[PDB]
């Protein structure tokens, strides 16, 4: 994947630019920022069942895709709901820390419209879901990380949508 | 990166990054304003590090600079130094982002391929960057100059 | 599209409640503002050529993309860049006239980046074009209207990034 | 190009070539071999065509190389020499193309809006490719010379 | 601004609304003092146009050498005349409330008329942001702001 | 003021005043009345005068209102009016004192100072300073006049 | 005055001791940020004046301070206010390359505040404008120098109030 | 010179050389060679920084050649680029002395004076010095180029 360092780097090696004062300044918010991050990447990490139980309840749980005929119906599909549920919070989580948004793009952005529409999963339903994962983090995270949380969230349901 | 490459050992075993996995990346975000000037130092002595290692590469090695020899006449030499400078781009590159990765992606991969049809002799390259490494050590100062030595070993070490 | 107004509206109207007095707050913070910028349209709709002008001159022209080779080199490739940086201002003037950002995304937003990719334009150029005509578009307008006009350009810009 | 404009024609008609429009073809690719003479011509006389074209176009226009004026300063005067060798470039390519589609797609089109945004006046611009005309014109044999004319005729033209 | 709402009611093909036609009253009521406005700036007219002409020479030395269009003193008058036009029809714009008349004198075909002239369109956008620099400091600050719209829309039009 | 001037010459010397200096006193306390009316005069007309000045200024100095110039935009034209403004109160204040003391203090001192730091041009204020002259004087009677230009031209030489 | 090499030295001589190791790591900490603190005094000296025009425009013009009855109104106050902030300037850039804050004390500091009182000059806003000159400073040395800096105009402000 | 000012301290004192002043002469004289290099590097592309410099600076300062400016022109043009040619040489002659007082007596004490006097805006000149130094720094050698900034630098500060 790729993360902000790496971003920086890689834009100066495709001008074949040594790296300068103004890259160097991009670097360094960088280094300010991740003390925050890795705080906040050990609360998900410990409230992520939580997380995912409080986000369902708010969307997805208590609806007609629970009801029979309803795409979470069954156990088999529920459980696989929620998988996809820590699946994004995993990469966001991830994404995070990188502070790049590559690495959804990478690995759960690219062809998951394609196979949620052939499996028949309902992706604003999903959005949804995402959304209301954020609100959760962004409450556990507290404001200053919640800021950064809240963009990788964001990312996901843009690309899902 | 130190980061990225934790992120995909994570993402391998899919799972939450660990405790012990996340202490490093605190460690290195503390590291990375040091790692920077070091950087920044190497950039500024940038080109009088490759002016002084290319002469002392072709005083320990005559031939290359030979009728016989590859980096022979005016536009060879010019490219063997234009390499170096490379190389040099490169271990800053490397400095800042605390992994050689970066430096292995553009530099170390496909290297001996790339030379031997060039027919460049390998060796030599190394000798030039072991010679960058001790014009650099002498800007550095001790500990910088040890972190950025590091960097230059991995290099002579790949080719 | 949906503006501030609406937007508390159909809050309310999702809720079926009648609209209260916090309801009736951020109304009156909307209407409060409102003077301002309309002023602030004007002054952005009589320097728009010039807005464009000054920003393509602190990241666009005299660069790569403008040489051959760049992405931006050829007249009707220029033509068209400039086009697009028209078509942002525009965009931005019209949300911070109407107080939300939905119009961005139901106009300018969607599909953008899949644009971009398919033609190789460079959204990172793109990003500091607009980053670039928000900065010009701050002195013009002038503080109070600024911050006002600095969300609408950044959310442009978190969107294409 | 001759070919690719006559292709086009045809594939909105839905139809084969007709046959006026391949004896236009076997027209042109027996001129080509002059074309491209002409052409080269050009290409060896750039530097100079462009530096007197230049001085003719300041001395015609003083304006735009005054304080007020765009051209005005080393930079700015650069980058009007730059696009008058730019137009050159295309004109050669027109030449040996036998068509101005190729001048068009890279030079014409959203011109006006170019300039604009840049502030520079469109007709010192075409005064400048009128005084290359002339050097160009000049320097070619008379049948060559009426040639090269159309393009700059249309460059002109088209600004 | 009456012919506005006219013909907005038209288009619906309804009867003016109650609040359409209080606007109308709202109008009708300041048009007296948007009168007084446009009398003081036809009353400074001349020095207006003068002290803008001066401030585009000096912004613009092109426009007013031997190169550029302004250069000598029957272009210099044609330049200024010019300057006098927009001016004339920035008062009627106020008068009217709308500037719809400003736009069918001066901004419709005025691009194709200039280059056919080959006057800087710039130049000129630039005399009349002169014009309205001057003619704010007549004005008191409301009036100013009032007259600035139409002078904007000039701009904003060139 | 005049008296003030008398009596710091005096503490200086260390004596009381002389017959001279009583003199000149009298002659002040005699001339105030017609002082009185020249600053009234001014004060009436100060809103004409500055526009007046300020007009004629920019004429005179195209630059100054210019996107390179200081005073360019209204924000800065109306701060340069303002400027305009306080020099001519200065100069009321003076007439009636008698003496340029009230204005000295006031604006004169570290002027060039606060003009460098500002970058305005100082010899475009004195140009302004000049020009509010002209059209005062213009109002005033001649002799009512002279006494005015004493105290304009002051300004103007103390800002070069 | 007292400078960090001289602080050490003359912690070391009351005690009697010779220079030890620990001392001398001390020092060294010194050489290293030497080089950066001449590079960012040089800077200063040549900004000055900007440096004070900015960072008045920022806080002390434009006020009530300088509308008649407030105390910078008159040259004279004005003239003087500017003076000061110079003083504040050369001194904190003193104090920078010194490495040791001892010597704002004993010129700057000492008496200051008395003597504002006297003045009637008021205080805080004194404060604001070493504040803003701060932040002027602290984008023209870059960030790394910005700090050593930041540390002195601070020191100079928490004197003072 | 380094020199000039060591002695200049010590006499002051009444004292002999102290070893830290000294030491710092010992320095000078090593340093020496290398500047003489930088100077001379200068002096060769002198013309052509001049020029670079003078319009450089037009560009950012339109109004100085305007009809109202100082410096519009041919004659009042040549002046200008004379002075940049003059503060040049100065510069030179400090990069050798390894301090600023030769560039000090000659061009910086009275400046302010001279130039009021003139009309001609101080400001704009130091750009014109900003501007020579930016030229002069791309044909340095980077540690060459902060060793001529020092100088430039300096010039800058004192015209303003
Ligand atoms: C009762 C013996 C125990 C109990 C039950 C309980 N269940 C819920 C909520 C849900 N249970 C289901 C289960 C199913 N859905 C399916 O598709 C299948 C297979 C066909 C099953 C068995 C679901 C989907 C829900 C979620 C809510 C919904 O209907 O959408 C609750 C409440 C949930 C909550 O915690 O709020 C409860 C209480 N709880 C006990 O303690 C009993 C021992
Ligand atoms: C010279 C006759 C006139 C003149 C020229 C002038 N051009 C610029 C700047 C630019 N010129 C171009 C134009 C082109 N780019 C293209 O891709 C093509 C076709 C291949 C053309 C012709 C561009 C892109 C620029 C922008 C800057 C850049 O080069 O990257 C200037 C400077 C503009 C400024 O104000 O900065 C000038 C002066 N100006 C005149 O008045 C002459 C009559
Ligand atoms: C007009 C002839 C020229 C002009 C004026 C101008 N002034 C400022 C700003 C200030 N002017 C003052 C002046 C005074 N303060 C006093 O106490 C007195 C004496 C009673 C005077 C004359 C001050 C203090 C300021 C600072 C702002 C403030 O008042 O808070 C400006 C703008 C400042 C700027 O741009 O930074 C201008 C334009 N400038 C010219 O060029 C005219 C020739």
């Amino acid at each position: 994947m790729q993360d902000a360092i790496t971003a920086v780097i890689n834009n100066y090696d495709v001008q074949g630019k040594y790296l300068d004062g103004a890259a160097l300044d991009k670097l360094k918010a960088y280094f300010t920022t991740g003390a925050v991050r890795v705080r906040a990447a050990a609360v998900i990490s410990s409230n992520a069942t939580t997380i995912i139980k409080e986000a369902a309840a708010k969307a997805l749980i208590y609806s007609d895709l629970t009801r029979p005929g309803g795409n979470m119906y069954t156990t088999r599909r529920y459980a696989a709901c929620i998988r996809d549920m820590d699946y994004f919070l995993r990469y966001a989580t991830y994404a995070m820390l990188a502070g790049d948004p590559s690495i959804l793009d990478e690995r759960v952005l690219n062809g998951l419209k394609e196979t949620y529409n052939s499996l028949g999963v309902p992706i604003a339903a999903t959005v949804g879901g995402i959304q209301a994962m954020k609100e959760v983090v962004g409450g556990l995270v507290g404001p200053d990380a919640a800021k950064e949380a809240s963009i990788y969230f964001d990312y996901l349901s843009s690309g899902l949508s | 990166s130190v980061l990225t490459k934790a992120i995909v050992n994570a993402d391998a075993e899919a799972r939450y990054l660990s405790p012990g996995e996340l202490d490093r990346i605190k460690s290195f975000v503390a590291s990375g304003e040091r790692r920077l000037r070091i950087a920044q130092t190497l950039t500024e002595a940038r080109e009088r590090i490759v002016k002084q290692a290319g002469d002392q590469l072709f005083q320990k090695r005559p031939d290359v600079v030979s009728p016989g020899g590859n980096a022979y006449g005016e536009k060879m030499t010019a490219l063997c130094l234009r390499d170096l400078d490379y190389y040099l781009r490169l271990v800053t590159y490397g400095i800042v982002a605390g992994d050689v990765t970066p430096i292995e992606e553009i530099g170390i991969i496909g290297v001996k391929e790339m030379y031997n049809s060039l027919q460049t002799p390998i060796p030599a390259v190394a000798e030039g960057v072991r010679a960058m490494k001790n014009v650099a050590t002498s800007l550095l100062s001790g500990d910088d100059a040890a972190e950025a030595g590091f960097y230059f070993d991995y290099l002579v070490g790949a080719m």
